């Protein structure tokens, strides 16, 4: 009865969306054929597939997903891929022309000819759902289609539904390992759209994953398959509590009231641990003692921002496996004892605790083997100001004398809008500086 | 390049490049493996690493 | 070659023979003789099976005697553990069956 | 979907187009005798990009063939793989251009271009959603410079949204094939800049230089030269035919490479290329390909980048590969050569990947260059034009066919204006 | 509780280490796969002194293997019992110290040593309460000394109250294996004597004599040599990991064996030793065990045991055997060797009884004493040192990495003074 509708738009999301579902598929025992034979279980068990799947009355399960992109290239591979018989035949929206990495195209001219289908699909989707708890949307910010259609879609929801909480996982350009040349433009204007419209944002920069993959997995030539695997874990990591028995269940509704002190400060960064491959794992111990300790290692963070460069504002952790809760308290206490990690003055209690028994599931053929414990660290800190600053520094140099501006201007977007972006992006930064001051 | 080559000759006389033409003198009859690989997306998320095993 | 393993050696040692036929034990083995090497029996003696008519005679001599019928039954389960075509039993193999036996 | 068109004019245009169509037929699995003998199902998944369907499962290429001299049409038709082309696509006159621009844009073309426009319009409208046009022509020749450019203006005026592609083989002062080469070419640049969105010049003298040095072949011929270009533009359109990790289309290429509308001139190259001697002694990894890509002599235009600075450049990789290596190599080349890349634009290199490489190699790379070195190419031609025009040598032919010296002077002024406006950024600093 | 870690540096330490680790496991029945297979409780009562646990229930030994070259480790793990060690502890260089004290001690050793200290620091803290470390190395290896000493130095500078144990091999000139042995052997003595709390020297040469004579085996190998040493170490800690009549931790042995501060050099021997030809005659008894201990062929150091006097000696009787005859034998031993026992310090015999004997035998005895006989070895090595220095032959290398002849002069005089100070008590009388 507790269900969440997933929204995926853009090339960046689609593959990460591809990764999340497979593991989601694996965790329930629903093979790509669309069935859940299990140990010949027919009615002799609980009803836990509600959280991410819906019953059709006799047989298969239809995922609660809607897919959006303007280039049929990405959709086609999924439609003819290894999961061709699972997704709804028509809920896989396919476009006609590529967004060509331009925001103006993806937000004012070509993106307005497909939203109608998206909302129609979602409205019907919400109808089936009875215990809607929120929304999870995966999108990319460095692409015209990504920011554009995603921003427009999110805006539409804001008025259509309103108070329904939103949690979105975006992918900002890496600090230095970056591909697109006009990506910063789309990002900032994307930030304005989601700045005052989304509730919880989880930074998921790409470069950080590479080091996590290389250093710990000890892989020197990772591919896009590997990075997607990690993200699916966290996505499955954060929401797995709602659907399995746990000592202290935590609902997606219990993040806006426990992690965002102020309405505008709602940008947060993630990290994951433990990370161990299938070769050097069984000879290591993996105790709650150090697993928590490693989670706070700056080099292990899932984003390229040094937590040592700012105070800590609010934290939230979830435990899994056979963790004895008292073990949870012991790990936290010493962390406070350590002086390297420091909190702000106005947050007396800054640790939210939750324990879910189920062990993380392993998809064969991957990198992470079967461990008996793990922890997901999701914390909001004032240090994230730098990343917004660094993007701002890039914008100023490439906007001082109208770089590639005419491409965006001609599509209809007003020139003065960019002045609006600079005002909002810098305004948020100046907001963050004041927050960290001491009383 | 722009300057002419004084010596033309037939083949067999190792004068000029001679060696370069030899290299590949079999490669004209050297075969090349044809066919097109099986993509990247179809490589990782195959029927394996699923609920079938 | 380094070690003369293909010269057939002399059946009597000359006390001053400086060559090795491969029968000498390297120091890794020397420091840890197989337990019962100190009374003239090597551990590769319980792995040679013996017949019940002689197996028993070994067993009444020790002081462990079992009545006919119970002797035959215990022997058979000893063979059942053996799972060998030959009726002869591994004497130690009967040593494990007894432990599980007697109850 | 996202289908495109091809218009080839003049002798050079016909040659390059025939080679490209041969290569594309090879890649997709099309046989002269048209039926499908391709193996992989991936090939037929999107074959509609460059081909229609006809009764009997015989594929036809959406090409347009045109010229004012009969031999070129007759020669390509007689040869193998020229039998795929649509005869109805054949249009031509019986006069000839004779290396006279005015003969190619004012007197004869106007009488015959009426038919050509109809064919192109009908063929284009036939398909569902166009993506652009890629035209092959020559600026130093007679027919190509005029007939194609006139077609360019009309097509652009009719269809103001879809982008266009052009392949121009500009002449160079090393090897010359016409004594009046500067004029028709110089006047060509005047009209083409205002309309042609994307242009990727090609220089012959680089062909011989690249042919002689890296290939080391003793006796090369026209077939050798034409073949390379087919590879470059076949690779430029690779993601649009095959899936990949990050699809990048034509519009994507222009958006990431053209900062301002007046600076839309590019230079390209191809890799990997190995001499017949050392084919099997070297591997296939991101390192080697990236090292050869930026080499000065690996480019496909007479301009030498080392005297200029790149503004924007994009790499369209092919085949499988380790992405982190792709990103790492690109940054390394960027950092170790900051002097060659202008500063006020951070991250001035693009990347892309596709899942299918050309038949017969593990992977390959196609490179597009937008650097200030293209200033030298125009400068040298401008030098010749002024000398030829001061005495008005050969001017009577062009004065006697309705043209006016006012247009010549306007064109000469325009070329210098573009040269100055394009060289400005080399010394311009943030 | 009060356990220890086990650390290797240089080529020698690696080869000896593998034997000892394989020696320890089979005693408790720790199979290579890491799944327990022992039988008795005592085999599991105190598994903490040398093993930890992780996920899966398997056991791993807290040993951090160090070497400056890859070759040895690539094989050692490739050999039997290469599966118990944590690969996380594998940290190694790429160049190799080249048997040069200068290279592995100041130039290259300093750079890589950071990692081991972090792991060494990490391992020590995890324990409930630590007692000390044991380090195996040889003074004849340039790579071994460089990293080894610093690890000896820095660790002590980090933990003052723990028990540092090292078993180094001093190369007697009879069996020379390298030209530069005299140099590196002496220098390592300079630092180690200052900080190393305890030292137990073993001679390869003396090792051979025991193997050839007692074992009466025609051809011994490195396995035979180092395997012997592994026994002594087990008897060194044998009293620490099992119940015994007279328990004696490593610290306790320290109290009874170092009458004076700087006199901290030890020599040990393991008995009984029998030959396969002589296996089934000898009478394993306290009577037989004692007699072998005090023979010159019982002790693995080249220096003749009757060429001085014994400062103090102790033996950790292994296996179950009453002490009454043990003590009477001890006084029996002391009186009929009194002429060799130093006169001013009576009661210089130590006895401890451990019920756990090495597997496969009945009784076991080990010898640990401090005798003046160790003076010769330093003399023989020291004498060789003077000859080399006079002409400065091969001194150029050390100067090439920052070394200066002043330091070389300082070390020797410190060494020589040690010998004089040690023989100072040799002639002392009450
Ligand atoms: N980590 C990761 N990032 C991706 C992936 N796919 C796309 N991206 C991001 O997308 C950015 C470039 O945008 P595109 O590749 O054009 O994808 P898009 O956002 O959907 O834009 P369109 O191509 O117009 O659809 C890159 O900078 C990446 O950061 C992916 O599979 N993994
Ligand atoms: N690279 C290359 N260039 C060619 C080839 N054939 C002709 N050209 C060039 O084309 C130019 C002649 O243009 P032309 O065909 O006469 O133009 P047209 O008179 O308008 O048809 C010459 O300067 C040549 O350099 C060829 O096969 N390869
Ligand atoms: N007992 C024993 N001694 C060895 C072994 N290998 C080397 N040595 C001794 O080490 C000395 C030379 O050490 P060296 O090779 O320089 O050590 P390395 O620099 O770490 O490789 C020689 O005098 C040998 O006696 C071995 O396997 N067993
Ligand atoms: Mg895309």
């Amino acid at each position: 009865m507790r269900e969440v509708i997933s929204i995926h738009v853009g090339q960046g999301g689609i593959q990460v969306g591809n990764a999340c579902w497979e593991l989601f598929c694996l965790e329930h025992g629903i093979q790509p054929d669309g069935q859940m034979p299990s140990d010949k279980t027919i009615g002799g068990g609980d009803d836990a597939f509600n959280t991410f799947f819906s019953e059709t009355g006799a047989g298969k399960h239809v995922p609660r997903a809607v897919f959006l992109d303007l280039e049929p290239t990405v959709i086609d591979e999924v439609r003819t891929g290894t999961y061709r018989q699972l997704f709804h035949p028509e809920q896989l929206i396919s476009g006609k022309e590529d967004a060509a990495n331009n925001f103006a195209r993806g937000h004012y001219t070509i993106g307005k000819e497909i939203v109608d289908l998206c909302l129609d699909r979602i409205r019907k989707l919400a109808d089936n759902c009875t215990g809607l708890q929120g929304f999870l949307v995966f999108n990319s910010v460095g692409g015209g289609t990504g920011s554009g259609l995603g921003s427009l879609l999110l805006e539409r929801l804001s008025v259509d539904y309103g108070k329904k909480s939103k949690l979105g996982f975006t992918i900002y350009p890496s600090p230095q390992v970056s591909t697109a040349v006009v990506e910063p433009y789309n990002s900032i204007l994307s930030t304005h759209s989601l700045l005052e419209h989304t509730d919880v944002a989880v930074m998921l920069d790409n470069e950080a994953i590479y080091d996590i993959c290389r250093r710990n997995l000890d892989i020197e030539r990772p591919t896009y398959t590997n990075l997607n695997r990690l993200i699916a874990q966290v996505i499955s990591s954060l929401t797995a509590s709602l659907r399995f028995d746990g000592a202290l269940n935590v609902d997606i509704t219990e993040f806006q009231t426990n992690l965002v002190p102020y309405p505008r400060i709602h940008f947060m960064l993630s990290s994951y641990a433990p990370i161990i491959s299938a070769e050097k794992a069984y000879h290591e111990q993996l105790s709650v003692a150090e697993i928590t300790n490693s989670a706070f290692e700056p080099a292990n963070m899932m984003a390229k921002c040094d937590p040592r460069h700012g105070k800590y504002m609010a934290c939230s952790m979830m435990y899994r496996g056979d963790v004895v809760p008292k073990d949870v308290n012991a790990s936290i206490a010493t962390i406070k004892t350590k002086r390297t990690i420091q909190f702000v003055d106005w947050c007396p209690t800054g640790f939210k605790v939750g324990i879910n028994y189920q062990p993380p599931t392993v998809v064969p053929g991957g990198d992470l083997a079967k461990v008996m414990r793990a922890v997901c660290m999701i914390s909001n800190s004032t240090a994230i100001a730098e990343v917004f600053s660094r993007l701002d520094h890039k914008f100023d140099l490439m906007y001082a004398k109208r770089a590639f501006v005419h491409w965006y201007v001609g599509e209809g977007m007003e020139e003065g809008e960019f002045s609006e972006a600079r005002e909002d992006l810098a305004a948020l930064e100046k907001d963050y500086e004041e927050v960290g001051i001491e009383t | 390049t722009i300057q002419d080559n004084v010596n033309k000759y037939r083949f067999g006389v190792l004068i000029g490049n001679f060696a370069e033409e030899k290299f590949g003198m079999d490669m004209a009859q050297r075969q090349i493996d044809e066919r097109l690989p099986n993509s990247t997306m179809k490589d990782s998320y195959g029927l394996k690493n699923s609920a079938l095993n | 070659p380094t070690i003369r393993n293909d010269i057939q050696k002399p059946l009597m040692k000359s006390i001053a023979d400086p060559n090795n036929y491969g029968d000498e034990k390297p120091a890794v083995n020397l420091l840890f003789p197989k337990k019962y090497d100190y009374m003239g029996v090597e551990q590769d003696d319980f792995k040679i099976k013996r017949h019940k008519y002689e197996i028993k005679d070994i067993f009444e001599k020790i002081g462990y005697k079992y009545k006919i019928g119970k002797f035959e039954g215990i022997f058979k389960r000893a063979q059942e553990i053996e799972n060998s075509t030959d009726n002869k039993v591994s004497c130690s193999s009967f040593l494990q069956a007894i432990q599980e036996m007697d109850h | 979907m996202r289908e495109i068109v091809h218009i080839q004019g003049g002798q050079c245009g016909n040659q390059i187009g025939a080679k490209f169509w041969e290569v594309i037929s090879d890649e997709h699995g099309i046989d002269p005798t048209g039926t499908y003998h391709g193996d992989s199902d991936l090939q037929l998944e999107r074959i509609n990009v460059y081909y229609n369907e006809a009764t009997g499962g015989r594929y036809v290429p959406r090409a347009i063939l045109m010229d004012l001299e009969p031999g070129t049409m007759d020669s390509v038709r007689a040869g193998p793989f020229g039998q795929l082309f649509r005869p109805d696509n054949f249009v031509f006159g019986q006069t000839g251009a004779g290396n006279n621009w005015a003969k190619g844009h004012y007197t004869e073309g106007a009488e015959l271009i009426d038919s050509v426009l109809d064919v192109v319009r009908k063929e284009a409208e036939g398909c569902d959603c166009l993506q652009g046009f890629q035209i092959t022509h020559s600026l130093g020749g007679g027919t190509g410079s005029g007939m194609g450019t006139l077609l360019i203006s009309k097509v652009r005026e009719e269809y103001p949204d879809r982008i266009m592609e052009t392949f121009s083989v500009v002449p160079s002062p090393k090897v010359s094939d016409t004594v009046v080469e500067p004029y028709n070419a110089t006047l060509s640049v005047h009209q083409l800049v205002e309309n042609a969105d994307e242009c990727m010049v090609i220089d012959n003298e680089a062909l011989y230089d690249i042919c002689f040095r890296t290939l080391k072949l003793t006796t090369p011929t026209y077939g050798d030269l034409n073949h390379l270009v087919s590879a470059a533009m076949s690779g430029v359109t690779c993601c649009l035919r095959f899936p990949g990790q990050l699809n990048s289309d034509l519009r994507k290429l222009a958006v990431n490479l053209i900062p301002f509308p007046r600076l839309h001139f590019f230079m390209i190259g191809f890799a990997p290329l190995t001499s017949r001697g050392s084919q099997q002694y070297r591997a296939l990894t991101v390192p080697e390909l990236t090292q050869q890509m930026f080499d000065a002599k690996n480019m496909m235009c007479a301009a030498d980048p080392r005297h200029g600075r790149y503004l924007t450049a994009s790499a369209l990789f092919r085949g499988r590969m380790s992405t982190k290596e792709v990103d790492e190599q690109m940054l390394n080349v960027q950092n170790k050569n900051s002097s060659y890349f202008v500063e006020w634009i951070p991250n001035n290199i693009k990347s892309s990947i596709c899942d299918i490489p050309p038949k017969g190699l593990k992977m390959a790379v196609t490179f597009v260059g937008n650097s200030t070195a293209i200033q030298e190419m125009f400068k040298r031609v401008a030098e010749q034009f002024t000398a030829m025009f001061r005495r008005k040598a050969f001017l009577h032919w062009y004065t006697g066919e309705g043209m006016d010296e006012m247009e010549f002077t306007e064109a000469e002024s325009n070329m210098n204006d573009l040269v100055s406006e394009y060289q400005q950024y080399q010394d311009a600093t943030a």
